[PDB]
């Protein structure tokens, strides 16, 4: 956590303007479908198993 | 005024209990799903085998012919019966 501390305070407007904000929320893009295709296929499969 | 440093610490540290948020649903749904593959994986295998029939045990007392034997089952009785090819 150094390492994002460090980067955070020094580059204030270099990273969180384009670099942290983009790559925050492609992540969360990819997990939030991630999540729901993880849902879908567990709520099939429940009701294959029951 | 807020320093510029401040908010971007903030924003950061918001981010961070975000993702760590999100990343504890998502162990969650890995345990379930790890659990859950284990569980359909016996189902299958259950459903699987009950459609098994057994054999009869039985005793070899003679061969008659190539595709013919005398089997005495050990209920008691004697049967003329066959032999698969690949034996």
């Amino acid at each position: 956590e150094q390492d994002g501390i460090g980067e955070e305070v020094l580059k204030m407007s270099t990273e969180e303007i384009i670099q942290r904000t983009r790559l925050l929320d492609s992540e969360i893009k990819i997990m939030k479908s991630e999540v729901l295709r993880v849902t879908h296929e567990l709520q099939a499969m429940k009701d294959k198993i029951k | 005024m807020a320093d510029p440093r401040d908010k971007a610490l903030q924003d950061y540290r918001k981010k961070l209990l975000e993702h760590k948020e999100i990343d504890g649903r998502l162990k969650e749904l890995r345990e379930q799903l790890k659990e859950l593959t284990k569980q359909y994986e016996k189902s299958e295998n259950d459903l699987k085998a009950l459609q098994s029939v057994g054999q009869i045990v039985g005793e070899v007392l003679k061969q008659l012919t190539e595709e013919k034997f005398i089997v005495k089952a050990t209920n008691g009785p004697r049967y003329v019966v066959g032999c698969r090819r690949q034996l």
